C-alpha cells in the first residue's frame, strides 16, 4: 500500500493543474512531485518538493491537451526511502 | 562544504557537452562517470554518466541532480541524499534506476 492515498485532481485549466490526496496518518517531512508526458522517461519529467504538511500542489506551465503522469513521493526522514509512491494520469 | 574540489569525481565549470567529449575520451566505458556543476547557476549539479554502447555507437546519459529544501539531494525522489558523497556512493553500489552501476570515475 502507497503514502498518501486518494491521489485525485480537483482543478484543472488548460496549463495547470490541482491535485489533493488523502492526509497520511504516518509522518511525512516533505513530498516530491514528478510530472511529465506519459510516456516520457523518468529522468526528463519535473520535480518539486512540497512541505509535509500540505495535502495539495498546484501544477502549472502545462502544455494543453496533453496527457501528464503525475507521482507522490512520501518522505517520513530528512533523506532515505520514500514510503510507496502514489500515481494517477490526467489530460489537460 | 568544499569537501567536492579533492574529488576524482567532481569537475568544476563543465558543460554538458564538454562532459561528453570527456566521457568519450579513450580510457572510460559503461560506468564512467562525472558530476558537473552547472556554469550558469551555481549549486545545481548534474551526473553525467556513460552508458552502454548503441547500435555499435557510444552513448553518454545526463541526470539532473535536484536540491531539497534541507539541503540534501536526488535525482529520483524515491532516495534522498545529504551530499553527493553518499548519493555517488548509492549509484556505486546498485545502478537503482540508472543506465549503469558508476563503476569509475572519468579518467582525463
Ligand atoms: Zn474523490
Ligand atoms: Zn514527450
Amino acid at each position: 500500500s502507497s503514502v498518501p492515498t486518494k491521489l485525485e485532481v480537483v482543478a484543472a485549466t488548460p496549463t495547470s493543474l490541482l491535485i489533493s490526496w488523502d492526509a497520511p496518518a504516518v509522518t511525512v517531512l516533505y513530498y516530491l512531485i514528478t510530472y511529465g508526458e506519459t510516456g516520457d522517461h523518468w529522468s526528463g519529467h519535473q520535480a518539486f518538493e512540497v512541505p509535509g504538511s500540505k495535502s495539495t500542489a498546484t501544477i502549472s506551465g502545462l502544455k494543453p491537451g496533453v496527457d501528464y503522469t503525475i507521482t507522490v513521493y512520501a518522505h517520513a526522514e530528512s533523506y532515505g526511502e520514500s514510503y510507496s509512491p502514489i500515481s494517477i494520469n490526467y489530460r489537460t | 562544504a568544499n569537501s567536492l574540489e579533492p574529488e576524482p569525481w567532481f569537475f568544476k565549470n563543465l558543460s554538458r557537452k564538454d562532459a561528453e567529449r570527456q566521457l568519450l575520451a579513450p580510457g572510460n566505458t559503461h560506468g564512467s562517470f562525472l558530476i558537473r556543476e552547472s556554469e550558469s547557476t551555481a549549486g545545481s549539479f548534474s551526473l553525467s554518466v556513460r552508458d552502454f554502447d548503441q547500435n555499435q555507437g557510444e552513448v553518454v546519459k545526463h541526470y539532473k541532480i535536484r536540491n531539497l529544501d534541507n539541503g540534501g539531494f536526488y535525482i529520483s525522489p524515491r532516495i534522498t541524499f545529504p551530499g553527493l558523497h553518499e548519493l555517488v556512493r548509492h549509484y556505486t553500489n546498485a545502478s537503482d534506476g540508472l543506465c549503469t552501476r558508476l563503476s569509475r570515475p572519468c579518467q582525463t
